[PDB]
């Protein structure tokens, strides 16, 4: 206390609580997971019904920046649509200025200086969001990134944001990556959102899934959801 | 021209210890003169003048932008303006109106303030410094004061021969020339005192 | 920024300025300094101390020029040190592009202190934590001034900045004098540097500059190393 | 105007003459048309004299500014971009030739600078009006290595070129030699040209010349 | 003690201090890693480890080895993104030396401007400090090579083998007993002394994966990353 | 944001101000000045506040700052606080040369830094000028002139004044010999040496601590007079040859 008002004054022992604060901010919210296989990234957001609250497809955290880059959001939800429109003005200045797609490592880098940029000054806030970034391209493969609020940005295989992120991500060390096409990746990532969260909190939750990929000629688009329906039949074979 | 448009005459010429400084009187608007009192000749310290001609708008600007300059200059020194720091001071006034330019064309004469030295020099319009031992001279009738000074100038002279040489080199240039006359006013410095003369010119 | 531009430097109810007495703390606890002008060149000398045995001794200078004939040195805080240098490099230019002529030493010192007098009052910023003592035989007559960082300043025989800054100041008062050469002048500013360093005094240890009429000059290691004979 | 310059086996040989005309009347008769950068680096102008002169002091004061605060010796492709870079964004309305000859860590380089930003590095340029006539001098006789007197006699040659066969150039011959360590500086270097006796004694004494008002100040 | 706001922004202490710039220096320390950088007769060797907690945390994305041109490379120390966003400051200064000036820009010529860039955030009253610090390396003509460090206070000095990171008070204990007693220093006999300070001071006897090795000499003045391949050679051969 | 602003624009709860009166009394510490006019010709002293025998003193100009061909003034409080004024002050002077081709009277320039001084109390919080300065001057409209300046933007038309919180007792002293239209400039030096006699308790009046300046009216010149260090000497010796007179009666 005393130290921990602006985002311009170090703590007595060499840190920023308004960062501190903003990480578990993010925490508070619904678990949204992110894996890739060897051709593919498939994104996975559990998302809660309340009581109804909204005709179904209603704001769905899995955005779409580019063509062949997709958003996984987690934490606060306004700014999240905030760093969406940063992201597809970014992607727009590459396109227009080099003449050609923007990959993914430099798009990450460029968001994260903004992220960054809000960490400085007493003005304005640090963001209180999180995030994923997932594509594909013939010519680099399938990349998965990570953004937390302070700004660190780097790589994965898989990775969880939310309230369940410890205890979701001892499950996904379990499988296998390497050999794995996405397509029976996509029943896997049902089944573990579908073991955690048991309803004691929330009786009524709802599966997105998002998939970007090889099979989908490296464009991004949502899964075939109501067709095909192999989510929740293989995810409720938990039950022992 | 523009510049022949009031028309007007500076000459200056080094001696041996002394150094003398002359201009016409003339002040008119390209047939019709108006007074015959146009002052040209502005002190700029003791033992140190300078010399303009040119547009007659120029010459009352450029004479009160560079006093406003000078005595800002005095004041943070303590001492008096060497006679290189002025000619560096004027080329940095001309040049700052590079492309709206003054048109007028300077001619300094002084004095060292240290010793006896002796200084002339004169610019162009946009202001390149040009410096000479000998004279050097401004205005519309330019060609008739090189034949003068080009046949009439001596290296070592008194302040007596070059009073004498300065006079008959304006009196016969400028009634050579058709814009300019209605007298002529020297100056002659020295270190020890200032002696400013008219001569008795063609008042046609 | 905003445009809050407020100064965080007020008046005391006693009628005193808070902010600048303890920027004065700062430069009282720099490293020692001592500048002597002697009837024909300045001589001016600092105390470095590398911390290790690892640091590099050629990279970083105390003894900085300005013109071929003003040099420089301080007392205080080392990265403040080096903005008010590229400052006063640039500002010695504007007076040489508009009177072709080398700037007179007393000519820096109207216009360096201005820019620190102004850097005070003005809105969001701290003051500098620098003293400084500036040199140059200007006109046959050498000078030898120092700025503060009240944005005064004042004009010394011999004075000393920095550590034991008025031990040195009795020191001076005493051993110097009227008049002496550039070369005794150098024996005595080692004497009150020696009063107040370390145990081994080499070439590292200390820098010394110089000002001659012949213009301003930088010792290299090798003739303090052939100075340090008969030392202090 | 003639300027002009050569890369010998040890050095840079500039040279020029010391006429600055006005219209068709000779306003000086000696100029001074070589200029200092750095203690290595030279420029020859030519063009409208204003500007190469302002132009010549700023570049200078900048790598004054500049290898001061490296600590080093500057480099002539460092004054080569400054001029190209401010020239083109002028937009040739600053009328500047300019030769640019200096010797580096790396050694002699020789540049040639046009008003509107184009650059050529080459072993020997003339700029100038008379420029055609010392062109053909260098063309004719000219040869790789040389050595120092021999390069001064090729300049000096090519220079009194263009003194004879222009109108706008004729005077005294200026030289420069910078070398890797040694920096030669001549103002006169060969007087072609003199000035006839005066035969008739026009000297009338003092007296001859009326005057209305005399006024006597002294002085302190 | 407190006089005014001493302890939140950057003006005086009563006692000529001031505490937010010497807060920044440990907040170096909550990085938990040391960075060695040694400069020999014709080499200059920087050795830092890594640690990577997951296995779903990738490999290429870690590496704190930075080039910023091709005869300069860098090693970061501090946060994280304090320490990025330094780079992207000093990889467009160094590209504006060869606009403006053309020849490439001198090692040290290039820890002044980033020293004076962090002098500001010190200086001005409303801006936060960017506690990371940086050490560069590099080949000069005439001069060898280099090493140099730029600190959150804003100064910089040469140095011939100075650590960094959290364990400086060890590592210069141990260079001081290595380097002033005649040590004659080839190629090897850099970096072999690089792994064995930093093996001491840590006690550790590691694996060749967790550790980076960023090199630059004088018969290859090009800033190189070496392979843990090579790596592996350098490691057993001080194994005697 | 909010909480670091210092607020040295709201009057005091009293109902006056608050920040100013903080100011006007470090004037009365560290300095003491003052100037007296009764006929052709003008006066100030002026008083050394360190007098260290190792300064080289080669300014050969001192508090005293010549501003103008016919003005000068002498200053007291903050050193360098003077230095933006001196500059600025002496630039207003010149620019109404460059607009009129007159030189410019005293009165109105005097209102010229006035209204720079008032400026920063008025609006914004900025530190306002610990400076108080005198004026001197001849005009073509009253001839010689005295002006005291405030911090607050006041100033005034005086004929004796003052500036040191050790010359609020000279006050007393003015009252009681000063005159009306007497000054020949030897009764006006006499009593300056009279007055920094007592005021200044540095004993028997060195005269390396002093200084005087005077301007004089010539044909067309107005003489600005820094007298040098040796006339000093014998008018401290004529005073104390006055001292030494005058204690016969007792």
């Amino acid at each position: 206390t005393g130290y921990d008002l602006s985002a311009s004054t170090f703590s007595p022992d060499g840190r920023v609580f308004q960062v501190e604060y903003a990480m578990k901010a993010v925490e508070n919210s619904s678990t949204a997971i992110g894996i890739r296989c060897k051709d593919g990234v498939v994104f996975g957001v559990e998302k809660l019904v309340l009581s109804k609250l909204y005709e179904e497809g209603s704001n769905k955290r899995l955005f779409n920046v580019d063509r062949h880059v997709g958003m996984a959001v987690a934490g606060l939800l306004a700014d999240a649509r905030s760093l969406a429109d940063i992201a597809r003005e970014e992607a727009s200045n590459f396109r227009s200025n080099f003449g050609y797609n923007i990959p993914l490592k430099h798009l990450a880098d460029r968001v994260a200086m903004y992220v960054h940029a809000y960490t400085l000054y007493s003005a304005v806030r640090p963001f209180g969001c999180s995030f994923m970034l997932g594509s594909y391209s013939v010519n680099d493969g399938a990349q998965l990134y990570m953004i937390d609020p302070s700004g660190v940005s780097y790589g994965y295989w898989g990775c969880a944001i939310g309230k369940a992120r410890q205890a979701a991500k001892t499950e996904i060390e379990k499988l296998q990556m390497k050999e794995m096409t996405c397509r029976d990746i996509v029943k896997e990532v049902a089944k573990i959102i579908y073991i955690v969260h048991d309803e004691v909190k929330d009786k009524a939750f709802e599966l997105e899934l998002s998939w970007v990929g090889e099979l989908t000629n490296g464009r991004h688009e949502i899964v075939p959801k109501d067709i095909r329906e192999e989510a929740e039949k293989y995810a409720k074979e938990s039950l022992k | 021209s523009i510049m022949s448009y009031n028309g007007g005459a500076v000459m200056a010429m080094k001696g041996k210890n002394c150094v003398a400084i002359a201009a016409d009187r003339r002040f008119g608007i390209q047939a019709q003169m108006v007074t015959t009192d146009f002052q040209k000749i502005f002190p700029m310290g003791d033992r140190l003048y300078i010399g303009l001609a040119g547009l007659a708008t120029d010459v009352q600007t450029v004479a009160q932008r560079l006093k406003f300059r000078l005595n800002l200059y005095e004041l943070k020194e303590g001492r008096q303006i060497k006679p290189y720091t002025l000619m560096s001071m004027v080329a940095n006034l001309l040049y700052e109106k590079r492309f709206g330019p003054y048109y007028t064309e300077p001619v300094i004469a002084g004095l060292d303030p240290k010793t006896f030295k002796p200084f002339i020099c004169s610019l162009d319009l946009i202001g390149c410094p040009m410096v000479t031992d000998d004279f050097v001279v401004s205005g519309t009738c330019a060609e008739q004061m090189y034949g003068m000074c080009e046949s009439l100038w001596e290296p070592n002279m008194d302040p007596d021969h070059l009073f004498e040489t300065i006079s008959q080199a304006m009196l016969n240039a400028v009634d050579r020339d058709a814009v300019s006359g209605m007298g002529v006013i020297v100056h002659i410095i020295e270190k020890d005192k200032i002696t400013t003369r008219t001569l008795k010119a063609r008042m046609d | 920024e905003r445009g809050y531009s407020f100064s965080l430097t007020t008046f005391s109810p006693s009628g005193k300025l808070v902010q600048i007495e303890y920027a004065l703390a700062a430069v009282a606890g720099g490293a020692p300094s001592v500048g002597i002008k002697a009837a024909n060149g300045v001589v001016l000398a600092t105390e470095k101390k590398q911390k290790s045995i690892l640091y590099d001794e050629r990279s970083v200078h105390k003894v900085e020029p300005i013109t071929k004939h003003i040099g420089l040195v301080y007392s205080g805080m080392g990265p403040d040190y080096r903005v008010l240098v590229h400052r006063a490099r640039k500002l010695a230019q504007q007076y040489y592009l508009v009177y072709q002529e080398p700037i007179p030493t007393a000519q820096l010192v109207q216009r360096v202190a201005s820019v620190m007098q102004e850097y005070t009052q003005s809105g969001g910023v701290r003051p500098f934590g620098v003293s400084l003592l500036i040199c140059g035989w200007n006109e046959g007559r050498p000078y030898l001034f120092q700025s503060d960082p009240s944005g005064a300043y004042f004009a010394w025989k011999a004075t000393a900045m920095g550590k034991n800054y008025v031990n040195g100041k009795t020191f001076l008062e005493k051993r110097y004098n009227e008049d002496l050469e550039l070369e005794d002048a150098i024996h005595t500013a080692i004497l009150t540097l020696k009063e107040s360093f370390e145990g081994q005094m080499t070439e590292d240890n200390i820098e010394v500059g110089i000002c001659n009429e012949a213009g301003f000059r930088r010792l290299t290691p090798t003739e303090v190393k052939d100075y340090l004979a008969a030392i202090a | 105007t003639t300027i002009a310059g050569v890369v010998y086996k040890d050095g840079i040989v500039l040279g020029a003459d010391t006429r600055a005309t006005e219209g068709m009347v000779v306003a000086d008769k000696n100029c001074s048309k070589i200029h200092f950068i750095s203690p290595n680096i030279y420029c020859c102008g030519a063009g409208t004299a204003a500007d190469t002169d302002m132009t010549t002091q700023l570049i200078s004061s900048n790598l004054e500014l500049h290898s001061l605060s490296t600590g080093r010796l500057p480099r002539v492709v460092t004054a080569n971009r400054m001029l190209k870079q401010m020239l083109f964004r002028y937009q040739g309305y600053i009328g500047a030739a300019l030769v640019l000859g200096g010797v580096d860590v790396t050694g002699p380089h020789l540049y040639s600078i046009y008003p509107h930003g184009s650059t050529d590095k080459l072993p020997y340029v003339t700029m100038g009006s008379g420029s055609l006539a010392a062109m053909a001098v260098f063309e004719d006789k000219f040869r790789p290595d040389m050595e120092e007197e021999e390069a001064k006699n090729l300049v000096s040659e090519a220079i009194a070129a263009g003194i004879f066969n222009d109108l706008g150039s004729g005077s005294n011959i200026d030289l420069c030699v910078i070398s890797k360590n040694k920096l030669d500086f001549l103002r006169p270097y060969t007087v072609p040209n003199k000035k006839g006796t005066r035969l008739g004694r026009y000297r009338c004494e003092k007296g001859t010349t009326a005057v209305l008002t005399e006024k006597i100040t002294p002085l302190e | 003690s407190s006089a005014g706001f001493d302890r939140h922004i950057t003006i005086f202490s009563p006692e000529g201090r001031l505490y937010q710039v010497e807060y920044a220096f440990k907040a170096i320390n909550q990085g938990g890693l040391t960075s060695v950088a040694v400069r020999g007769k014709d080499c200059a060797v920087i050795v830092t480890q890594k640690k990577v907690p997951d296995k779903l945390l990738d490999s290429s994305t870690v590496t704190h080895l930075f080039k910023i041109t091709e005869n300069i490379g860098c090693v970061m120390t501090g946060m994280t993104a304090d320490s990025r966003s330094q780079v992207q400051r000093a990889r467009y200064e160094a590209a504006n030396w060869k606009y403006k000036y053309g020849y490439e820009i001198p090692v040290d010529m290039l820890c002044k401007r980033i020293a004076d860039i962090s002098q500001v955030y010190t200086q001005n009253a409303e801006m936060r400090p960017l506690g990371c610090c940086m050490i560069l390396i590099g080949i000069d003509e005439e001069q060898g090579p280099q090493v140099y460090k730029c600190d959150p206070a804003g100064y910089y000095c040469g140095f011939k083998a100075t650590a960094a990171g959290v364990k400086q008070t060890e590592s210069t204990s141990f260079l001081e007993k290595k380097v002033k007693k005649k040590f004659d220093w080839t190629f090897e006999q850099t970096v072999e002394t690089a792994i064995t300070c930093l093996s001491t001071v840590l006690s550790i006897d590691f694996k060749p994966s967790e550790i980076e090795v960023g090199v630059v000499t004088v018969e290859n003045p090009k800033f190189r990353i070496l392979t843990e391949a090579e790596i592996d050679a350098h490691l057993v051969a001080l194994a005697e | 944001s909010r909480r670091y602003d210092s607020r040295t624009t709201i009057f005091s709860p009293e109902g006056r101000l608050y920040q100013v009166e903080y100011a006007m009394e470090a004037i009365g510490h560290a300095g003491t000045c003052l100037g007296i006019l009764a006929n052709d010709g003008v006066l100030l002293a002026a008083e050394r506040r360190n007098i260290h025998k190792l300064l080289d003193e080669v300014f050969f100009s001192e508090k005293i700052y010549k501003l103008n061909e016919d003005m000068a003034c002498s200053v007291a409080g903050i050193t360098s606080d003077a230095n933006v004024l001196t500059n600025e002050l002496r630039l207003i002077a010149q620019r109404y040369l460059l607009q009129y081709q007159e030189p410019i009277p005293c009165e109105q320039l005097v209102t010229a830094l006035c209204d720079i001084k008032q400026a920063y109390t008025q609006f914004g919080g900025k530190r306002p000028f610990g400076v108080s300065l005198l004026y001197i001057g001849w005009d073509k409209h009253y001839g010689f002139q005295l002006y005291q300046s405030d911090p607050s933007g006041n100033y005034g038309g005086w004929k004796a004044t003052c500036i040191g919180n050790n010359s609020a007792a000279a006050v007393s002293m003015l009252k009681q010999d000063y005159k009306e239209g007497e000054m020949t400039l030897k009764s006006a030096l006499a009593l300056a040496i009279k007055v920094l006699n007592k005021t200044m308790d540095v004993s028997k009046l060195s005269a390396e601590k002093v200084e005087i300046a005077t301007l004089t009216r010539e044909n067309g010149k107005t003489v600005i007079r820094v007298l040098k260090q040796k006339e000093v000497e014998q008018l401290i010796k004529k005073h104390e040859e006055e001292e030494a007179k005058a204690e016969r009666e007792k």
